[PDB]
């Protein structure tokens, strides 16, 4: 295989990483949330060898002065030139002060910032965040929506509209540990409580003047039990799969994974089930192009297993580092992998997916 | 009359506090001989038998179709009267269709039991106490010897009665009494065989069910040394000497319409100590009696003197409902002949009444008897709590119902039966039955339950555009789990049954035997008496304030279910977050949350009129409620057993739920009053009440904290490293609390619950939140996962903080654990009142020969960060240690620089100023 390693500045301690897959115009953008801000990189095809025909170039560093735990690009990100070029960025993040912020930037200069914290925001630590752009029928930018879930047993829906902000708070039966809007349908989203509950949720259900949020799945009782998943199988992750949001993949801390599918007829059980070799503290990161594929990590010993849901996998571990893995994500092309460890970021190419 | 109350024991929770379950067989050759049928006949308990001796220990026996069963429910104080396991003895045929086959007597540190199969054989089994204590599977001896002493074929036995370890008596329908001597490879036998049947008068009207006018109805045994008491079919009182094997005394009681009444099983006689009593119902009058005989044994011959006439009944049994004396036992106070207490059990079908009669006499030929009453009834909380699952406080649907079956926590194998009966899909039983027996493990049960439920309810789509009709899933799920739990309630409207009662000398406790559901008798607690809403009864039973309490209880009962859901969520949000706001303005805000329910302004003003008419509300309320705090004594514990912890768990879930009720009541009122006319509220004509409001809210936090705590049974023996420490080594939850809070003239259970409830009530005196104490200690052993939501709940305190830290560590979500570590410190070190975690920081402080303000703590945090194996945060903290040192010790500075050196060795390299600028 072929890996290229690129050093984060030695004083930069990473906490999260992510690609801008949500926006095709800046899909070569890589963000690193650290203890003082967010660092932006760009991925580019050198001639290289046609082994890893992709290299990373460090663009710039947006200082914020405080830890960035989670990070999400929006579809509003753009690129421009004056010939010199300018990047217009939209970043949703979580800071040390238990606040949830939306920072809008022009390159490294921070031009705008909205903050949601204190008692109005989450009343405990924030665990996960995601963002989506909502347009009207006339197709102007109507709303920017940021959703967050917390250890205050709360899902907070945050709306930023032309006429200003709209805050909404909702209860959960347990801490919220994961959350994500549904692809091709921003009207819906999915919520991931700690206890193993999975919420399918329509946030447009009330306007001006009757229905609950929609659906609730649960992984804890569905564990195959052919091999006991252990006493504490805390839900680590829940993610939509497909370009229409036609699927759901759930992952425990134990490594046990489950898939459901969303289109025909009536349904009585999770469509497929399985188990990873190692715990998945970070959960799974679904492949952007092959619905059957996702990646999990033994973050303490620095390994990454690749799993196929229809068992085409047969245990494929294309990635083995000698150091702890802090975070990771798939480049849009689907063959490259971007991985952040405590001092570096690696871009690795798996020849099999090109 | 005064009331009494029961305390029910789920058999599965027994199986919780009992790690293993062993099954023994015995030599079986010659032994004489569709779903709902097999399910009904699956479990029952043909009879129930419970014994205990003067020496030490105590067990209970459950009977079964083709099967015998037994377990350990003792409350003792030994080295290991706590580590327990359950015993299943298989039989070639059942233990007779009748109440016979049971006997228990000991000898020396062992238990010897006598049994009878359906047909014609005896069983003699010797079980070691050690055998009981050990989890081990192995036995190395001949535990049992079956034998047929006399021919039971000729004369079938109707009554069995032990006298000693070697010897045991049997009584036949014919009327003869045999005595059976056993020994290893030996058996010698004895008799007082009697056959009893003019001939013209026996030619006609002769046909009847088989009888023999020298039969004995029920025998009883009392040792001064060796004496028996007997009641015959001739209805003569015969007294028996063991040495003689002959009737020492005879008394003639002349009743003709009395033998006309014949009962299956039933104990016609029982006993206190040296004296003994018995009684005859006198048929439909239901009069019964107490003929407590005093047997004055003289050297020439043992003498008999009966001293009392008749004891009246209660009259609630009517409507042709057949009252039936199930069993009774007579127990007097050995302290002094001032009182005598008889315990009596009545049953009609599945339903049951229980009562105790206390006679206080000394010289009076009069009859001074206090009576207690009990009520057994079924109140269905089912049908209405089902409809609304709209809020995510307890979202989805299924999980809630599951938590309802767990909230009941009183019915057991009925569930299993139902589960693997619904999963059949018109499948049989004979093979699926074994599939029921196989599962065993409880944690997985619920998983199997949900997996089976979802596999039965088809989700029909909405037919709009690849959409689904959740609104059908609604009714489907509701009526599904409803029908299910209705079959459940029907499997304990067939199961919940009582059979016997057995008093214990060593423990002095009011034991009870229900079919497959052990229980206990207890006096009404104040909360119970005031939750009955006995307003009219209290009237029937300086006097103000109580009508407000009852009417108010009604007011709480007025609210809906989703209402209490919202309320529970809101208070759950009021555990941690509330102290941040200005404390006394939220008062009116809570009523501002109370307008959303019905709350007709008519009801409001109707109450307001009462309020304005109050003399002086606060000065009566605060005091009269302050008088509710109980009297705990000693609070020191011996090595405690397991029935202790589990039974106290169930009873405490009941009491705590009623407490949540009464408290919620109290608050709801307190702000339903002080809402409108705000200016007049602040006029201070009333005493005001904000302080006691706050105090009460502390109380509620604790109460609902436990109410949650008795719902997380988590334990495991991965390491399996293991007294009361072994009590924590038992699985059930909430126990640890009771073991933490385990006698002069009072039963142990009551007092050992009293100490707990007292440690709860006490507020400022303890100077510590009981929650912080709990998780502080409990964290150490187990439950590492539950204390996550539990620490996310617990109130912010330094203790609570460092625990938040260590827990957020055990889950290895470093970040937030680290934010907890950062945002706090220690002024608490060298206090030692904190358990088994302070000693670390303190040893560390002393290692620097002094008590440095801070750097030491940070050092401790660096080493602990090593314990997490995560080395980078140690790189962070070792620095803080190295810096904020305000002490300038040589040794200390050296040590700190050293640990900094190690953490650096975990991630150092060449680049100098590149480890100077990275924290957080």
């Amino acid at each position: 295989l072929s890996s290229n390693q690129y050093q984060l500045p030695l004083n930069v301690r990473p906490y999260t990483t992510t690609w801008c897959s949500q926006s095709p115009s800046c899909s070569n953008l890589l963000a690193i949330g650290h203890d003082t801000g967010i660092t932006i990189y760009c991925a580019s095809e050198e001639q290289t060898p046609g082994s890893t025909g992709l290299t990373l170039q460090e663009l710039f560093t947006i200082q914020t002065g405080l830890p960035t735990l989670h990070l999400s690009f929006s579809s509003s990100c753009s690129y421009s030139e004056n010939l010199s070029p300018v990047y217009s960025l939209f970043l949703a993040c979580v800071c040390q002060d238990n606040t949830v912020r939306l920072i809008i930037t022009k390159n490294e200069t921070i031009i705008t910032q909205h903050v949601l914290g204190g008692k109005s925001g989450h009343h405990n630590f924030v665990n996960d965040i995601d963002i989506a752009d909502v347009y009207s029928a006339d197709n102007r930018l109507a709303e920017q929506v940021i959703a967050s879930v917390g250890d205050d047993c709360t899902l907070i829906i945050w709306r930023l509209t032309d006429e200003g902000p709209i805050l909404a708070g909702y209860p959960l039966s347990s801490p919220g540990i994961s959350v994500q809007f549904r692809p091709s349908n921003p009207n819906q989203l999915i919520v991931g409580e700690r206890n193993g509950n999975i919420r399918i949720f329509d946030w447009t259900l009330n306007l001006s003047a009757k229905n609950p949020w929609l659906l609730t799945l649960n992984t804890l009782p569905l564990v195959n039990t052919c091999h006991s998943s252990g006493i504490a199988s805390s839900l680590a992750n829940v993610r939509w799969i497909g370009s229409d949001g036609s699927g759901i993949l759930a992952m425990c801390k134990s490594g046990a994974w489950l898939r459901w599918n969303l289109f025909g007829p009536k349904n009585l059980l999770p469509n497929v089930q399985g188990i990873s070799l190692f715990p998945s503290l970070l959960g799974a990161c679904p492949h952007p192009r092959y619905m059957d594929y996702f990646a999990t990590a033994h973050s303490q010993h620095g390994l990454i297993q690749l799993i196929n849901t229809y068992e085409k996998d047969s245990n494929s571990i294309p990635i083995q580092l000698g150091m702890p893995i802090v975070d990771f994500c798939w480049h849009q092309d689907g063959s490259h992998l971007a991985i952040a460890t405590e001092g570096s970021v690696l871009l690795t190419r798996l020849m099999g997916f090109t | 009359m005064n009331e009494l109350k029961h305390a029910v024991v789920p058999i599965d929770l027994q199986s919780f506090c009992l790690e293993g379950t062993l099954a023994l067989w015995v030599p079986a050759l010659e032994n004489d001989s569709l779903f709902k049928k097999e399910c009904v006949a699956y479990d029952a308990g043909v009879y129930t038998s419970n014994k205990s001796k003067g020496s030490q220990t105590l067990r209970w026996s459950i009977f079964q179709n083709r099967t015998l069963t037994i377990f350990d429910v003792s409350l003792n104080s030994k080295k290991e009267p706590l580590s327990k396991f359950n015993v299943k003895i298989h039989f070639p045929s059942n233990v007779m269709k009748d109440g016979v086959a049971f006997s228990f007597s000991e000898h020396s540190d062992t238990t010897i039991i006598y049994a009878i199969t359906h047909a014609r054989v005896l069983y003699y089994i010797r079980l070691s106490k050690t055998w009981f204590q050990l989890p081990d599977a192995r036995l190395d001896d001949d535990w049992c010897l079956c034998y047929r002493p006399i021919s039971f074929l000729n004369q079938k036995p109707d009554l069995m009665a032990a006298i000693s370890t070697s010897e045991i008596c049997v009584s036949f329908f014919n009327g003869g009494l045999t005595k059976i001597i056993l020994n290893p490879k030996d058996a010698s036998h004895y008799e007082q065989h009697i056959d009893d049947s003019k001939k013209y008068l026996s030619l006609q009207a002769f046909k009847a069910d088989y009888r023999s006018p020298n039969t004995i109805i029920s025998m009883i045994f009392l040792s001064t040394y060796n004496v028996l008491v007997m009641l015959s079919l001739d209805y003569k009182l015969k007294v028996l000497d063991l040495s003689t094997n002959q009737c020492v005394e005879t008394i003639e009681l002349s009743q003709t319409i009395l033998p006309l009444q014949s009962f299956p099983y039933l104990t016609s006689d029982h006993t206190t100590n040296s004296f003994i009593a018995l009684y005859y119902p006198d048929n439909s009058h239901g009069s019964f009696s107490i003929y407590k005989l005093n047997a004055n044994a003289h050297s020439f011959k043992l003498n008999v003197v009966i001293e009392k006439g008749i004891i009246p009944p209660s009259l609630p049994d009517d409507e042709f409902i057949p009252w039936m004396l199930s069993d009774f036992q007579l127990i007097s106070s050995e302290g002094s002949q001032s009182k005598f207490l008889l315990i009596i059990a009545w049953k009609s079908n599945l339903n049951t009444v229980i009562q105790k009669c206390n006679l206080s006499l000394d010289q009076d030929e009069s009859f001074s008897c206090v009576w207690s009453h009990s009520l057994d009834s079924f109140s269905l909380i089912e049908k209405t709590f089902f409809d609304v699952p709209t809020n995510m406080s307890s979202g989805d649907i299924s999980e809630i119902w599951l938590q309802h079956i767990f909230a009941h926590n009183t019915s057991i194998e009925s569930i299993q039966v139902a589960l693997l009966s619904f999963q059949n899909s018109s499948s049989q039983v004979s093979k699926n039955k074994l599939d029921k027996f196989g599962a065993l493990t409880i944690s997985e049960l619920k998983n199997a339950v949900l997996s089976s439920i979802v596999s039965t309810i088809q989700i029909e789509p909405n037919s709009d555009l690849t959409g689904y009709d959740y609104y059908e899933y609604k009714r489907l799920l509701y009526n599904e789990w409803e029908r299910f739990a209705k079959l459940v309630a029907y499997l304990d409207h067939f199961g919940d049954e009582i059979l016997s009662i057995n008093f214990d000398p060593s423990n002095a406790v009011t034991y009870i035997n229900y079919a497959n559901k052990v229980a206990f008798i207890r006096d009404p607690y104040l909360i119970e008496s005031f939750d009955e809403e006995p307003l009219t009864k209290l009237i029937s039973s300086l006097i103000e304030g109580y009508q407000i309490l009852d009417l108010g209880r009604s007011l709480h009962s007025c609210m809906s279910f989703s209402t209490l859901s919202e309320i529970r969520y809101s208070l759950r949000e009021l555990v941690q977050d509330l102290p941040s706001y200005s404390l006394f303005d939220t008062l009116w805000v809570f009523y501002d949350k109370h307008i959303y329910p019905n709350v007709d302004p008519d009801y409001i003003s109707t109450l307001i009129d009462t309020l304005v008419s109050l003399e002086n509300p606060m000065r009566d309320i605060d005091s009269l409620i302050q008088r509710l705090r109980s009297f705990d004594i000693y609070n020191h514990s011996a090595q405690s057993p397991s029935l202790f912890l589990c039974a106290s768990v169930a009873r405490v879930l009941d009491s705590i739920l009623k407490k949540f009720q009464v408290s919620i009541e109290g608050f709801i009122f307190l702000l339903s009053l002080i809402t409108s006319q705000q200016d007049y509220e602040l006029q201070s004509k009333f005493a005001g009440c904000d302080k006691l409001f706050l105090s009460l809210l502390e109380d509620w936090r604790l109460v609902s904290f436990l109410l949650e705590n008795s719902a997380l049974l988590l334990e495991k023996f991965e390491e399996e490293d293991v007294n009361t420490m072994e009590a924590l080594a038992s699985v059930n939850t909430a126990l640890q609390f009771f073991s933490a809070l385990n006698e002069s003239q009072i039963s142990p259970l009551h007092a050992t619950v009293i100490s707990s409830l007292s440690a709860i009530f006490i507020r400022d005196d303890t100077e510590n939140d009981l929650v912080t104490e709990l998780v502080e200690k409990l964290f150490l052993f187990k439950q590492y996962n539950a204390c996550m939501q539990l620490i996310g709940w617990l109130n912010s305190d330094p203790i609570a903080v460092y625990l938040k830290a260590l827990i957020y560590l055990k889950s290895k979500e470093a970040v937030k654990a680290v934010r907890c570590f950062k945002t706090t410190s220690l002024v608490l070190y060298s206090h030692t009142s904190q358990f088994a975690v302070l000693r670390e920081f303190q040893e560390i402080a002393e290692k620097y020969h002094h008590q440095n303000l801070l750097s030491c703590y940070y050092l401790h945090l660096s080493k602990k960060l090593f314990e997490e194996s995560a080395y980078i945060d140690a790189l962070e903290f070792s620095l803080l240690a190295d810096a904020s040192k305000e002490t300038d010790d040589e040794d200390l500075s050296i040590a700190i620089t050293h640990e900094t050196l190690k953490t650096a060795c975990a991630a150092g390299k060449f680049d100098a100023a590149h480890v100077a600028l990275m924290v957080l």
